[PDB]
C-alpha cells in the first residue's frame, strides 16, 4: 500500500498472507471467507508470462497476522492447502479478466480475536454500495513505493466512474472489474502495489453494519500514479462461480 | 527472507 | 453467519480510527 497507515490491531481479521516455503517470501494477500476457504487473485498463482505457476505444495497460508515478517507466536495460524481452484475463464493473456481463485485449507481454522471471515456480497448489497464516490478499504503488506512495512497497511479509496476508469488506460476493461482511487485534482492519494494482489477491497454495510468483500486487488500501471487508478475483480459478478466450487467441493 | 523462520 | 463482524470492534461496539470516512461517503 502507498499512502496508507498502520492497521489497528484486529482490524482485518480476514486478511491472509500467501507465503511460499522456498524461498520464504510473501506471494500475495488473500481473504478468509469461511473456516476452510480463502479467496485470492488467480494471477497470484498463475501467470505464465512471468512463468508464475504455484501448486498447493508450494504454499502456506498465514492467518491472523499483523507483523509482516515475524512469526506471531500464539496469534497466527499457518495453513496448508488441499486444493486450488482458478476460474476456468481467467484471461491472463489479455487483461486479467476474472482474476479470482479459491483455496481449500487442509483443516478449517478456529476463529479468534484476530481471525474472522468476511462476508460475500449479495445483489441488494452490491447494488447499494458499488457506487462512484463510495469508499472502500484495501489492506496489505505490499510495497510502500512504486520499502516494505513492518506492519499491515490500510487505505480507503473511492469507487471511480466506469468511463474515467476506461479513459485511464489502453487496457480493455470489462464488467468483471471496477477501478478505485483518487482523481488527480482531489488532494488525497493512495493505492495498492506489488505484494497487495489477492487482498480484499471491503465496504461496511450501512444497513446491517457488516463488512463485505466487494473486490480483489488485481492490477494497475504503477502505484499511486496521477491520472491512474487501481483495478479490482468484481466479486459479486463472479459469485455464482464461487458458490459452485463451494457446492461441488 | 526479511522473514523469521517458522516452526 | 457471524461474518464481517470483527471480534475486536463490532462485537464490542468499538469503532476503528477511519471507518467513519467510509460511512460518510455512503
Ligand atoms: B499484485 O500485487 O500482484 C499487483 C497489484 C497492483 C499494483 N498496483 N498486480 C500486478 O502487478 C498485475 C499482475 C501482472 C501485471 N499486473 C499489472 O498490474 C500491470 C497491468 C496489466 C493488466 C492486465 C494484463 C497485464 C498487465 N501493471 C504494471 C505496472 O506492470
Amino acid at each position: 500500500i502507498v499512502e496508507g497507515s498502520d492497521a489497528e490491531i484486529g482490524m482485518s481479521p480476514w486478511q491472509v498472507m500467501l507465503f511460499r516455503k522456498s524461498p520464504q517470501e510473501l506471494l500475495c494477500g488473500a481473504s478468509l471467507i469461511s473456516d476452510r476457504w480463502v479467496l485470492t487473485a488467480a494471477h497470484c498463482l498463475l501467470y505464465p508470462p512471468w512463468d508464475k505457476n504455484f501448486t498447493e505444495n508450494d504454499l502456506l497460508v498465514r492467518i491472523g497476522k499483523h507483523s509482516r515478517t515475524r512469526y506471531e507466536r500464539n496469534i497466527e495460524k499457518i495453513s496448508m492447502l488441499e486444493k486450488i481452484y482458478i476460474h476456468p475463464r481467467y484471461n491472463w493473456r489479455e487483461n486479467l479478466d476474472r482474476d479470482i481463485a479459491l483455496m481449500k485449507l487442509k483443516k478449517p481454522v478456529a476463529f479468534s480475536d484476530y481471525i474472522h471471515p468476511v462476508c460475500l456480497p449479495d445483489r441488494e448489497t452490491a447494488a447499494s454500495l458499488l457506487q462512484a464516490g463510495y469508499k472502500g478499504r484495501v489492506t496489505g503488506w505490499g510495497n510502500l513505493k512504486e520499502g516494505q512495512p513492518s506492519v499491515l497497511q490500510v487505505v480507503n479509496l473511492p469507487i471511480v466512474e466506469r468511463p474515467v476508469c476506461k479513459d485511464s488506460t489502453r487496457i480493455r476493461i470489462t464488467d468483471n472489474m471496477f477501478c478505485a482511487g483518487y482523481k488527480p485534482d482531489e488532494g488525497k492519494r493512495g493505492d495498492a502495489c506489488e505484494g497487495d494482489s489477492g487482498g480484499p477491497f471491503v465496504m461496511k454495510s450501512p444497513f446491517n453494519n457488516r463488512w463485505y468483500q466487494m473486490g480483489i486487488v488485481s492490477w494497475g500501471e504503477g502505484c499511486d500514479r496521477d491520472g491512474k487508478y487501481g483495478f479490482y475483480t468484481h466479486v459479486f459478478r463472479l459469485k455464482k462461480w464461487i458458490q459452485k466450487v463451494i457446492d461441488q467441493f | 527472507g526479511d522473514f523469521e523462520e517458522i516452526p | 453467519a457471524d461474518c464481517g463482524l470483527r471480534p475486536l470492534f463490532e462485537k464490542k461496539s468499538l469503532e476503528d480510527k477511519t471507518e467513519r470516512e467510509l460511512l460518510e461517503s455512503y
